[PDB]
RNA sequence: AUU
C-alpha cells in the first residue's frame, strides 16, 4: 500500500476543489527563455515564474517524493506556469511534463514536433 | 509623488543617527496602510525585493562559494516567500540556509526547525538575514524596553559566527528591538536602519551592518539610537511605494569574486581593515558547511 | 512581524 496524493489532488479538483494557494510567485521582468524549470526566474511574456517548492504537491502536503532516493526536481528552482494556468501552479507542474531536448513544457513552448 | 517613492525605500539619515533623543511612542501618519502590489505579489515577495534592491547600493563582499544564512523564514502560510527572494537575488551555487521555529516548505540548501538559541553552525558566514518577531511584542503591557529572546541569540552568532567583511540584515519594529544590537551595529565599516518603501506605513525596518570589522569602530548607545530611529519614523512619514518592484532587470546580487584568505586574530592590520571596509575581503576559514538543531528529549 |  501507497497514497497516490498525483491521483487524490487530481480528483479533487475535478470535483470543484479549490487549488492549493500561496503558491510564491516572483517579481521578474518576463524576458526570460521561458525553459519549464529553472535555477532562476525564466518566465516570458506568457508567464509567471514561482519560487520551486511552494508549487510542488508532495513538498507542500509532507509527503515522500515519487521516487526511490525521493528526490525533489523544484525545490530550489523556479517554476514557470503559463499566465492562463496560474490560479493553480500545483496542479500545472503534476499534470505536465518538461521536453528533455528543449526544457520547454510540452503544449506550452515545445516545438520539437515541427 | 516623492523623489523617495522610486527607490527601493529609505535608509535613516546620519543627522538623525547623531542625535540623543528620549524614546517616544511611535506615531506614523499613515501607520497600517496597505500597499498596492503587482498583481499576484505577496508582502514579503514585495518587502524582500527592496531588501535585496537596496543591499545592491552597498559594499557587500560577494565571494565564489558564498554562505547565507536566513533566520524566521517560515511564516503563517507554509512558504518562504524571503527564502524564495535571497534564492532569486544572490548567484547560482551559493549556500543558502534557512530556520525558523515552526516547520514550513523552503527552497533553501537546508533548513533547521526550532528555536534559533538551539542552531549551531561550526562555519562562519557572509551573511546573515534575520525577519524573526516574538508574536508575543504585541502584547504591550510596560514601558518599551530592550528585547531579549532571539536578538540574544542573535548579538552571539554575529559575534561568533559572522565572516570578517560580511553583512547582515536583522529586522526591528517599534518594540520589537535590542540595545545590544544597534551596539554590535558600530563593529562594521558602516550600518542604517532601511525601511521598505512597501511596508513604510510600518514601524518595522532592517538594521543594517556592512563589512563586519570584528571590533568597534564607533561607540553606539542601543537605547538612544532606537530612541533616534522612532524619532526619525514620528517626523518624517514615508508615501507607500511598489515603484521598484516594476524594474527587475539590475535586480541579481553582482558576483565580484571577493578573495576569501583564513588569517589569525593579530594579522588583522590597518591595511586589511581597508580591504574589509571596502567590500573586497571575507576573512574566514573555507571547511564544509556543518549545521545542526539541538533536541530536548522529554517523555 | 507573516499587508
Ligand atoms: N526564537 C525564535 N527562533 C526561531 N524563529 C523564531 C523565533 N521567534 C520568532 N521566530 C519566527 O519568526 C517568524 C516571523 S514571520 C517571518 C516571515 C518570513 N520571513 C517570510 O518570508 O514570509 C515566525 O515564523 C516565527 O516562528
Ligand atoms: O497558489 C496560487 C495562488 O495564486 O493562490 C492564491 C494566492 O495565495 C497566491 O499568492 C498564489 O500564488
Ligand atoms: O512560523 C509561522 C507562525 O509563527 C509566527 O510567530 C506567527 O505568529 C504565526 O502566525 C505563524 O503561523
Ligand atoms: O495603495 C497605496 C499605494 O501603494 C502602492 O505601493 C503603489 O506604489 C501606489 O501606486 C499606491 O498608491
Ligand atoms: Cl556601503
Ligand atoms: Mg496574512
Ligand atoms: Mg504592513
Ligand atoms: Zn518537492
Ligand atoms: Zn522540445
Amino acid at each position: 500500500f501507497a497514497v497516490d496524493a498525483a491521483k487524490a489532488y487530481k480528483d479533487y479538483l475535478a470535483s470543484g476543489g479549490q487549488p492549493i494557494t500561496n503558491c510564491v510567485k516572483m517579481l521578474c521582468t518576463h524576458t526570460g527563455t521561458g525553459q519549464a524549470i529553472t535555477v532562476t526566474p525564466e518566465a516570458n511574456m506568457d508567464q509567471e515564474s514561482f519560487g520551486g517548492a511552494s508549487c510542488c504537491l508532495y513538498c507542500r502536503c509532507h509527503i515522500d517524493h515519487p521516487n526511490p532516493k525521493g528526490f525533489c526536481d523544484l525545490k530550489g528552482k523556479y517554476v514557470q506556469i503559463p499566465t492562463t494556468c496560474a490560479n493553480d501552479p500545483v496542479g500545472f507542474t503534476l499534470k505536465n511534463t518538461v521536453c528533455t531536448v528543449c526544457g520547454m513544457w510540452k503544449g506550452y513552448g515545445c516545438s520539437c514536433d515541427q | 509623488n516623492s523623489s523617495q517613492a522610486w527607490q527601493p525605500g529609505v535608509a535613516m539619515p546620519n543627522l538623525y543617527k547623531m542625535q540623543r533623543m528620549l524614546l517616544e511612542k511611535c506615531d506614523l501618519q499613515n501607520y497600517g496602510d496597505s500597499a498596492t502590489l503587482p498583481k499576484g505579489i505577496m508582502m514579503n515577495v514585495a518587502k524582500y525585493t527592496q531588501l535585496c534592491q537596496y543591499l545592491n547600493t552597498l559594499t557587500l563582499a560577494v565571494p565564489y562559494n558564498m554562505r547565507v544564512i536566513h533566520f524566521g523564514a517560515g511564516s503563517d502560510k507554509g512558504v518562504a516567500p524571503g527564502t524564495a527572494v535571497l534564492r532569486q537575488w544572490l548567484p547560482t551555487g551559493t549556500l543558502l540556509v534557512d530556520s525558523d521555529l515552526n516547520d514550513f516548505v523552503s527552497d533553501a540548501d537546508s533548513t533547521l526547525i526550532g528555536d534559533c538559541a538551539t542552531v549551531h553552525t561550526a562555519n562562519k558566514w557572509d551573511l546573515i538575514i534575520s525577519d524573526m518577531y516574538d508574536p508575543k511584542t504585541k502584547n504591550v503591557t510596560k514601558e518599551n524596553d530592550s528585547k531579549e529572546g532571539f536578538f540574544t541569540y542573535i548579538c552571539g552568532f554575529i559575534q561568533q559566527k559572522l565572516a570578517l567583511g560580511g553583512s547582515v540584515a536583522i529586522k526591528i519594529t517599534e518594540h520589537s528591538w535590542n540595545a545590544d544590537l544597534y551596539k554590535l551595529m558600530g563593529h562594521f565599516a558602516w550600518w542604517t536602519a532601511f525601511v521598505t518603501n512597501v511596508n513604510a506605513s510600518s514601524s518595522e525596518a532592517f538594521l543594517i551592518g556592512c563589512n563586519y570589522l570584528g571590533k568597534p569602530r564607533e561607540q553606539i548607545d542601543g537605547y538612544v539610537m532606537h530612541a533616534n530611529y522612532i524619532f526619525w519614523r514620528n517626523t518624517n512619514p514615508i508615501q507607500l511605494s511598489s515603484y521598484s518592484l516594476f524594474d527587475m532587470s539590475k535586480f541579481p546580487l553582482k558576483l565580484r569574486g571577493t578573495a576569501v584568505m583564513s588569517l589569525k586574530e593579530g594579522q588583522i592590520n590597518d591595511m586589511i581593515l581597508s580591504l574589509l571596509s571596502k567590500g573586497r575581503l571575507i576573512i574566514r576559514e573555507n571547511n564544509r558547511v556543518v549545521i545542526s538543531s539541538d533536541v530536548l528529549v522529554n517523555n
